[PDB]
This record gives structure tokens, C-alpha cells and sequence, in this order.
RNA sequence: CCAUAGGUUAAUGAGGCGAACCGGGGGAACUGAAACAUCUAAGUACCCCGAGGAAAAGAAAUCAACCGAGAUUCCCCCAG
RNA sequence: UUGAGCCUUGAUGUGUAGGAUAGGUGGGAGGCUUUGAAGUGUGGACGCCAGUCUGCAUGGAGCCGACCUUGAAAUACCACCCUUUAAUGUUUGAUGUUCUAACGUUGACCCGUAAUCCGGGUUGCGGACAGUGUCUGGUGGGUAGUUUGACUGGGGCGGUC
RNA sequence: CGCGGGGUGGAGCAGCCUGGUAGCUCGUCGGGCUCAUAACCCGAAGGUCGUCGGUUCAAAUCCGGCCCCCGCAACCA
RNA sequence: CGCGGGGUGGAGCAGCCUGGUAGCUCGUCGGGCUCAUAACCCGAAGGUCGUCGGUUCAAAUCCGGCCCCCGCAACCA
């Protein structure tokens, strides 16, 4: 299954660990090892019912450092996805981006959303290792 | 529990381990047999410095005496012929009581607790292997020949 | 009697309140059980009649510590 | 599926129905198929053809086991007994030996008096 | 084996009775509710154990109220 | 042995348009390969038996993305995950067998002891069962406490309130 | 009073749970049947998912109610 | 005297609770089968719903009187 690249991508990053916000932003340079400049999409598993129309989280947020405002809406299963710009934007730039989105989701809290909202927020680049934040 | 050992328990311990065991196992087996002693503040100190340096290894050479116990008898064979019946078929069946008496006066001065009978109670006339327990881990394999007297 | 040696527990009484709250006198007995203990001092077995709680007391305290308490209370052990 | 190499194909051919059970060499059953479970219910259940299609549906269900060759143990008078072995050969098996295990007492229990 | 259990002897004390009161261990029912089952009667009657001249309790892991009072016991209020 | 939750990791998912035993979504177009390649021998796993998956290796270093047919793009690379499922780790649970130390012993023998009680001691048989305490569902006239109306051309019966 | 659900040709049951593509068994004809009746066997006829909205390429299914059949545990005005 | 049920083609019984439409088996009538009858197969007819009145759009049914039948009751001195 896995080879040279795909394995080292996972060996560098501690899989069984959710990092601090100022931690994950720096470590991503280790992973993006393609010819081009990749980008990091944000994975946020909302604690709402995708089987309930009354709780759909839908909106758009401004990226402080661009890609550059993005648009977003979750799946039919619970998690929402959107990018926060190029991988080559400096670490604290993404820090600026990520935090801006988290607020933006809590900015769009459903009334019938019963339960823990985020529970796990992760980001990863084009060829990125699964890295969840705190 | 939290009972600190004194011996080589066959599943969890290795002389000096603070293993948590069930209360019944410690109170009825480990305590009265000296396989372990309750880990209460003061008792821990008597073991870690006094026993862990000297007395621990003293019991280990006693296990070396158990290695000595494997060959107290030279030939390692005990032949007992008691009244029986025809075609083999022993009259009164022998037991671990008498085998403890048989080897003591003829070699290994063993007690009844270290005597075993891995194959019945020896009703047959012939070859038998009374596997002595000189130690819990290392045994003996003395061949006993019961002949129809 | 059903009086424990160690804890000094005894059969207390009490009501047996049903669903209709009908009071009825019952009697709570201690969980006595004749266990045999090993005293490292005398290197023998001392048979006490202890409750289940009284065994967890002998577990924490010393076995001889408890007998020292029973000797002070003039009990035969 | 366990993949057994060889087995025994019992044939219970009674007057009304033929149950064909393919077991291993140790008697443990691997699969079966009756003449009344493959359609042919009633009058046609006691025919040598129903006994044939019985053994046919028993060849499969044991394909998962892969029994190459097998011994045969027939039992009972029946309408089958000889039409079932032909189909059990046409399925693709190598008949080791054909034995007859019809149970016959040496005048043991008293038989019924029936059928006037 | 030792040693314990047990056995023998001496010394000190205890045992029983007593009117109530007192502490503790058990603990009813008739009755009232216009019937009765929760409840009341009542922790009363009564039984048992223990003690004294009194006994009990008792020197706060108590109240109060953000001001303070300072163990327990008993009486009048508080308040039917 | 065998259930269940979970972790890591690996598979899994052919309406139909169809080069695809493709689920939704989704960042981005180079990964890939000589930290020993396409194609294949042959076997296993999987299987709606349509086509995947794959160990070693003769072979020997290539293989392929948007392109075009989709409601969707290419597990080339990666992320969050859903049904289906594999090995392991961990977590408790329910069974089966064995063991002996708890416990039982109204088995044997010995002593206290001239004593079928009892206690202790050897020993045999059972054995974490049995039995006992607290909680708990069922059964329960064996037992206890009680209720079972009034009017009425006497009461009951009928009827009425 | 909830918490579970279950509702499908005449009708008992599937398939739903894990999205597109409704099978099954009796109740009726044509027969074949045979000197005949019986029985047997062959092919046919019949619900677009109890009802209404949302999401979606596509809803029998997933999410909301309505009408129930219930399965009980409750049940001290 | 009281309580409760019933009365439906020639026979025995459904339908009545929850009003508008009355059905099953036997028998009868006609045909066929057989040498003829019984059995068997095919077709059809046949009911003032005890009786009188009332309620109502409509009464076998809902209500009331009477006649007949059935069971229960007709008790304590
Ligand atoms: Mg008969
Ligand atoms: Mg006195
Ligand atoms: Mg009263
Ligand atoms: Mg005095
Ligand atoms: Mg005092
Ligand atoms: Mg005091
Ligand atoms: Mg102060
Ligand atoms: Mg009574
Ligand atoms: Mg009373
Ligand atoms: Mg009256
Ligand atoms: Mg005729």
C-alpha cells in the first residue's frame, strides 16, 4: 500500500496526538513535499445533526492572509470543509486564518444543536498528515 | 491490594514487585505462605533495604538447594513390592504417603507435600514415574518400578 | 450471638416499609462469616467470627494489631 | 469451508423419499439434499428421477468443500438406490467404492402388522 | 520437637435483694381519624441489661449573621 | 474459547451514463520509480463469481493528472468521515475444564478424655460451587390487619342514588 | 405519561435499518386432467409502498408531524 | 310477581351491539348420471323477520304493550 513518501508523511507527525494551535502551524512545512505550493483545507466536525435541516451551518468567512474570502457548508454527515490559503503563507498567518474560522462557526451556532459543538478540529495540506488541533 | 512480594510468583512477580492482586489471593495464599507481605508504609522499608540487599538472595540459593534436591538419590529409582493379586492387580493401592516414606529411607529425604502421582494412584504392577516437586519450576523424574510381591 | 469480634457489630432492627408504606418490624443482621486468620507472631491459625467489613479492617491494620484490641476487650480468640 | 479432501456420500433411499447426505470420512455432515426438498412433492417424490435431482443438488453445496473422490453408502429399498449413484457420478466424482449399509436385524424387534 | 490447648493450686473481685428516678437494648394494641391501611395512640405499656446518689449529657468540625454570642443541664417566653 | 465498546492499521463499497466489484466531501495537478520498474508464472484472500486484491520472483526501472462519456472525479497524493469488514493492542462480561489455599465435611484416625457433644491435629473427598448477610423481581390465606354503602311500607332479592 | 417501535394487491409477511431497481403465500380463470370425480400440475389476473411536507440527481427508505395498532413499565388527584 | 335471553323461508341456526343492502347447512322443485333408487354433479325458487303501536328520511334491528317458549328466582322465622 504505502511507500517512500506516504509513510514518512505519517512517521514525522504523532498520529495519536492533538497539537496546540501554535504547534500545528509550524510543523506543516515538514509534510508539503511536492514540486508546487500546496494549500491547507480545514476539517471541522460540527456536533450538529446533518439529518436535521433546522441545524444546517452555512456561511462565508474572510481570510486575513487570503489564498481571499472562502465559502463553506458541511456534508450530509456532520463535517464541514474549506481552505485557509497557501501552505507557504507563514505559520502565524494560518494561525490568524484558523482561529478566524472557529469563531465564524460558533458565529453560526444552530438553536437545536444539542451537544458539544466542535469536538475535534483538524487541518492538513495537499499531501498532508492527519493533524488535529486543541 | 498492593502487596509487595517475597518470592517468584509464577505469573506476575519477580521478588520485589508492588503488584496489585485481588484481596482473596493475598490474604489466604500469599500472606500465610510467605510468598508476599502487605505493603503498608513501614513494612515496605523493611524489605527495600534490609531484605532486598541480603535476605532476597538468601532464598535464591535455597532454590539452589532445590537444585541440590533434584539429585539427593543416586540411582534415582525406588522399587516397592507390596502384597497384590494375580496378573498384576495390587491388593491395597499405595499412595503419596508411602512414597514419601520410600524415598526418604532410600535417598531423597522428602516430605509428603513434595510427592506427586501424575498417573492415578498406582494400582498396576510395573513402570511408573513419580515426578517429585523439588521446586515449583524444576522437578524430578524418579522412575518407580512397582513389582507384584 | 451474631456479634462480630472486630467491629463489634450486632443485629440492629428496623422497619420494612412496603409500597403502601406499611411498617413491619424486620431485623438487620451483620454479614458474619467464620474466617480463619494467619498470625505471623504465633505462627498458627486464629479463628475469629468476623463480618465482611471486619475483614477489610484486619486487612488495613495488622492481624495482631486487631487481636491486641480484642485482648484488651477480654475476648477469647 | 475448511477444504476437506474426501468424504462419504450416504444415500437413504426409503420408499417415499431419498435424503442424500454427503459427509466426510469421519461421519460429520457437510451438506445434504432431499428428493422432497428439491420440488417434486407427493407422488413424484417417490421416483428415481426425484432421487436423481436430489443427488444433483447435493453435488453443489459441497463445492465449497471440494471433495474430489468419495465412497458411497446406500441404505434402504427405495425407488432410488441406483438412479442416485448415476447422477452422483455424472456430477464429477470418483467413486472409490460402493457399499450397502441396509440395516437388517437377525429377527430382532417385531415389525408392524399394517396395510390391509 | 519446641510450643500451645488443657490440667492443678493460691490471691483479689464479682454473684443476690431493693420503691421510684436514670441511661441503653427490644417494643405492642385497644384508641383517634366518627370505617380503615399511611398516621395517631407511643417510643407509651411491658420485657431485658447496667449504674449511681443522682444518672445522663458536656467544653463546639455549635449558632448567628456578615454585627456578634461563646460547654452541657433546667425553668418561663418565643409559639401553639 | 467466545460477545461487546474502542485504538492503530488495512480492506469495503459493480442503478445507470460506462476504459472503473466509483459513498459523500474535498485541498490541489504531480505523484510515481532504480530506500531494485511495466507486464506475468502460480496460489491465497475477496466475490452480486462483474472484476478487485496480491506474496515471491524470472523480468529490470517504468508507470501516468485535468483531457472524454457522470447527478461525482480520478484511494496519482492527502484530509475529515459513512455502510461493510481484518490483524493486533486494551477494556470489562458470559461459558467450559483444571488447580488448592478460602469455605464445607452429620468420612477415617489421634489427643484433650474413662465423653456418640465440642475444639485442636493429621488425612481423604468436595471446592471457589455450597451456604450466610444487604439489595432485588416472582410466588405466597401459611399468617396478620382490615373493608365489604344507604334508601326500602321488616331485612333479603330487584330497583334507585 | 413517555420510551420503543411497527403500518405494504383481499389478506398474513418481505424488502426499508445501510437512498434509485416492490417480491412472497393463500382467496379467483383458462386449462391440462381422466371412461370419470377426486387430487395433482402448468400460465394468467391483482399494492407505485397508510397520509402530507422538507433535504436530494433520484425518497418505500433519511428527517419532521397526523391517524393509529399496539409492547409494556408505569399508575398515590 | 321479579331478573335475563329468545321468536327470522318447510327444519336447525347467523344477521340486531354500531338502523338504509338478510346468509349458511338440510329439505323442496327442475335437469343429468344409472337398468332403477340412494349417493354424486348443475340450476333456481322460497322469509308477513311472533304481534300491535310509536321514534325516524328509513325499523328484523331502537323503545313500549300483549301472546308463546327457556333458564334463574319464589328467601329468614
Ligand atoms: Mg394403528
Ligand atoms: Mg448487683
Ligand atoms: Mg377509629
Ligand atoms: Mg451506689
Ligand atoms: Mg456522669
Ligand atoms: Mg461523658
Ligand atoms: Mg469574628
Ligand atoms: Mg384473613
Ligand atoms: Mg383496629
Ligand atoms: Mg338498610
Ligand atoms: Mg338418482
Amino acid at each position: 500500500k504505502l511507500t517512500k513518501r506516504m509513510r514518512v508523511i505519517r512517521e514525522k507527525v504523532d498520529a495519536t496526538k492533538q497539537y496546540d494551535i501554535n504547534e500545528a502551524i509550524a510543523l506543516l512545512k515538514e509534510l508539503a513535499t511536492a514540486k508546487f505550493v500546496e494549500s491547507v483545507d480545514v476539517a471541522v466536525n460540527l456536533g450538529i445533526d446533518a439529518r436535521k435541516s433546522d441545524q444546517n451551518v452555512r456561511g462565508a468567512t474572510v481570510l486575513p492572509h487570503g489564498t481571499g474570502q472562502v465559502r463553506y457548508r458541511n456534508d450530509k454527515n456532520g463535517i464541514i470543509h474549506t481552505t485557509i490559503g497557501k501552505v507557504d503563507f507563514d505559520a502565524d498567518k494560518l494561525k490568524e486564518n484558523l482561529e478566524a474560522l472557529l469563531v465564524a462557526l460558533k458565529k453560526a451556532k444552530p438553536t437545536q444543536a444539542k451537544g458539544v459543538y466542535i469536538k475535534k478540529v483538524s487541518i492538513s495540506t495537499t499531501m498532508g498528515a492527519g493533524v488535529a488541533v486543541d | 491490594m498492593q502487596v509487595i512480594l517475597l518470592d517468584k510468583v509464577a505469573n506476575l512477580g519477580s521478588l520485589g514487585d508492588q503488584v496489585n492482586v485481588k484481596a482473596g489471593y493475598a490474604r489466604n495464599f500469599l500472606v500465610p505462605q510467605g510468598k508476599a507481605v502487605p505493603a503498608t508504609k513501614k513494612n515496605i522499608e523493611f524489605f527495600e533495604a534490609r531484605r532486598a540487599e541480603l535476605e532476597a538472595k538468601l532464598a535464591e540459593v535455597l532454590a539452589a538447594a532445590n537444585a541440590r534436591a533434584e539429585k539427593i538419590n543416586a540411582l534415582e529409582t525406588v522399587t516397592i513390592a507390596s502384597k497384590a493379586g494375580d496378573e498384576g492387580k495390587l491388593f491395597g493401592s499405595i499412595g503419596t504417603r508411602d512414597i514419601a516414606d520410600a524415598v526418604t529411607a532410600a535417598g531423597v529425604e522428602v516430605a509428603k507435600s513434595e510427592v506427586r502421582l501424575p498417573n492415578g494412584v498406582l494400582r498396576t504392577t510395573g513402570e511408573h514415574e513419580v515426578s517429585f516437586q523439588v521446586h515449583s519450576e524444576v522437578f524430578a523424574k524418579v522412575i518407580v518400578n512397582v513389582v507384584a510381591e | 450471638s451474631r456479634v462480630c469480634q472486630v467491629t463489634g457489630k450486632r443485629p440492629v432492627t428496623g422497619n420494612n416499609r412496603s409500597h403502601a408504606l406499611n411498617a413491619t418490624k424486620r431485623r438487620f443482621l451483620p454479614n458474619l462469616h467464620s474466617h480463619r486468620f494467619w498470625v505471623e507472631s504465633e505462627k498458627r491459625f486464629v479463628t475469629l467470627r468476623v463480618s465482611a467489613k471486619g475483614m477489610r479492617v484486619i486487612d488495613k491494620k495488622g492481624i495482631d494489631t486487631v487481636l491486641a484490641e480484642l485482648r484488651a476487650r477480654g475476648e477469647k480468640y | 469451508r475448511k477444504q476437506v479432501s474426501d468424504g462419504v456420500a450416504h444415500i437413504h433411499a426409503s420408499f417415499n423419499n431419498t435424503i442424500v447426505t454427503i459427509t466426510d470420512r469421519q461421519g460429520n455432515a457437510l451438506g445434504w439434499a432431499t428428493a422432497g426438498g428439491s420440488g417434486f412433492r407427493g407422488s413424484r417424490k417417490s421416483t428415481p428421477f426425484a432421487a436423481q435431482v436430489a443427488a444433483e443438488r447435493c453435488a453443489d453445496a459441497v463445492k465449497e468443500y471440494g471433495i474430489k473422490n468419495l465412497e458411497v453408502m446406500v441404505k434402504g429399498p427405495g425407488p432410488g438406490r441406483e438412479s442416485t449413484i448415476r447422477a452422483l457420478n455424472a456430477a464429477g466424482f470418483r467413486i472409490t467404492n460402493i457399499t450397502d449399509v441396509t440395516p437388517i436385524p437377525h429377527n430382532g424387534c417385531r415389525p408392524p402388522k399394517k396395510r390391509r
